[PDB]
């Protein structure tokens, strides 16, 4: 042959920290399928939004947005054990069919995507200059996110810790423990990565007896 | 369980 | 200047399920420093080996091992809790400065790596030349090990939760459940991605029960 | 607790 | 867009010491159109075979012949001067016509190759992959192409300016000289780059009261 | 090795028509030597400026300066006869040597470059994203360059075949090839590539005789 | 002029 | 010959 269909850009989903995780790479042959299991962001949470991207740019919002649905009825669990998986498929035609299954609730949600969707050839030349001009912006962004999800995650799996021990936490030890907690939170809400992570090294540096507790 | 106000994908343990 | 010091291959370390994790990327200009966080691979986990790698493979052994050290007194925490900073520093004279830090217990341990150390022209050459060569079979395998880790939390996580259940669980429910964990285990020690996913699955269809009690 | 025989480094949380 | 059709891989022709010399670069969005004005490699020339290759190898042995045509009529004129105009045309079905154009006889020849000619994806992957493996054989190729090429040029200009001297060179200047050109034509023959260069060195040496009178 | 001396940078010098020509690659472990004949522009020319060259940029005054210097008492020959010996060697320390030899007069000149010379970590990354933001008007500086050279190239030698042709070249064919030629010279010294290629065009289609009597 | 034996495609001057 | 004005490195024929 002497072309090929081929992606000009990536192809993903958004995730937790407003970022664009890939599930197609740019410059993939199709047809083509990907499936990646992904799961919830918080304990309980009964829902997901996919939210299919095109881009380069590590930034949700810095992408272009496809489309997107929810997944609802997933059950109780502790976040991140819910199986959700997410398939992207380009048929021989581009058409994008895109689907996610709750493997533990087995409900389906789909979308498809017209192979006309998406950024235009002018759009996708100057899509892959911005990742190449913003390519150590992108990685700021990238690390900062990982490290707000790091917290994120710490926060709420030391509040549920601090609440299973009750009784059993000395009274000092909780109001390190919580200071620090609220310290944390109030550092995930800002742009700072070192001050999250201080705010978690602060929590490391108290949480000792908790720990202890929580593996009794 | 209170479900939260979250619709976030995240990482599968 | 008309040349610079700068790295002829990544440098870094060993993680969970035998891949290399790169802590300063190839064609860095030295000298430099990087720090990244990690943790246990299992709830109360005392010890770390930090194993530090020079080459481009996935495989840990794949690459050229620098040396390797233990941090020990690592408190009793749940398994990714603890907050173990390793940095690299290669400071003006190409000599690499590996430490990892405890955050929890305040205890740091350290090696130092001559600038001689590792890989020599030809086999930082050949080096180049086998990750060019095994680019797909390293995917293969990064993404063997990623399904591996994540089939060995839920495995892990799965049986804390039975156990802290006990008899809450009805006998039917524990049984299907032990039954797909027992599964899962067998798969963990095998080689097939898509039967670990088969287990995992199997198991998300049988722990529903499970799952609502742990979050009550 | 009893601890593991386990060495890998692993993801922070 | 999703997709968009794209050369799988470099289109050109080959070239004066068989290599490829690329017309259309691999990646390139079709449809799309390429000229490149080209000449004849002696003096007198009548005609030029125009041999469409596709591949990424130096060598055109290596890549793949898509066809050949001829164009004649060409008109008697110094080596390189007659301006060939080789036009590579991908429309948008990924029909590929190449035309060269005589802009000195007004002659002009085409062939017409269809979307699915050449290599098909495994090939075209093979193709990639042994690009890679020989890229340093194939720089060592072109680098004795332009040496072997630049030879020949000189033998073919000295020669002339031999018989045009006539009797005006001395007959000891003329016995180096022509000494020295057999020596290159010899060496042009091999296999062996300095060989060559060190030949060419051997005629500057002693061709300096050619170079004079043939400035006169 | 943990790290190597590398180039940060393309190295070479100015060639005909104001462009960058490489003769050291950028990412070259040193030390490093490298060699490429080159020539003179113009017939009967007797001096050539080596003029150093640091960068990415394919317009000679868009990179880094190093140093020039002459090298003269070429002796008259055609255009493109000499060879002229181009030597780039970075030697363990990273101190550039350049020289150029004339092999047919013998004749060498050379200039030494201190390893701190040219641009600084903050330019070099400047100019490597600046290469990366223009790398379309640099391939189209590139391509107007090539096609004035050529143009060049043949107003030159038609003038010479006239002049030699003297009164065997009728009038009429005189005059239409005088015209054109000096069609060409003006289109040389704009900046338009299809006009410089209409005048090479329509000096082709008016040539045909002198060619022929040129050849006899 | 005699013609050469030579086909192949060089580059423009 | 008349030497030209022109210092320009060009390509080895």
């Amino acid at each position: 042959v002497l072309l090929l269909d081929v992606t000009p850009l990536s192809l993903g989903i958004e995730t937790m920290g407003g970022v664009m995780t890939t599930l197609i790479a740019k410059n993939t042959t199709i047809p083509t399928k990907h499936s990646q299991v992904f799961s919830t962001a918080e304990d309980n949470q009964s829902a997901v939004t996919i939210h299919v991207l095109q881009g380069e740019r590590k930034r949700a919002a810095d992408n272009k947005s496809l489309g997107q649905f929810n997944l609802d009825g997933i059950n109780p669990a502790p976040r991140g054990m819910p199986q959700i998986e997410v398939t992207f498929d380009i048929d021989a035609d581009g058409i994008l069919h895109v689907s996610a299954k709750d493997k533990n609730s087995g409900k389906e949600q789909k979308i498809t995507i017209k192979a006309s969707s998406g950024l235009n050839e002018d759009e996708i030349q100057k899509m892959v200059r911005d990742a190449e001009a913003n390519a150590e912006a992108d990685r700021k962004f990238e690390e900062l996110v990982q490290t707000r999800n790091q917290g994120d995650h710490l926060l709420h799996s030391t509040r549920k810790q601090v609440e299973e021990a009750g009784d059993k936490l000395p009274a000092d030890d909780k109001t390190a423990i919580e200071s620090a907690l609220t310290a944390l939170e109030t550092a995930l809400k800002g742009e700072d990565k070192a001050a999250i992570e201080a705010k978690m090294q602060e929590l490391a540096q108290v949480s000792q007896k908790l720990m202890e507790i929580a593996q009794q | 369980p209170p479900r939260p106000p979250q619709w976030a994908v995240g990482h599968f343990m």
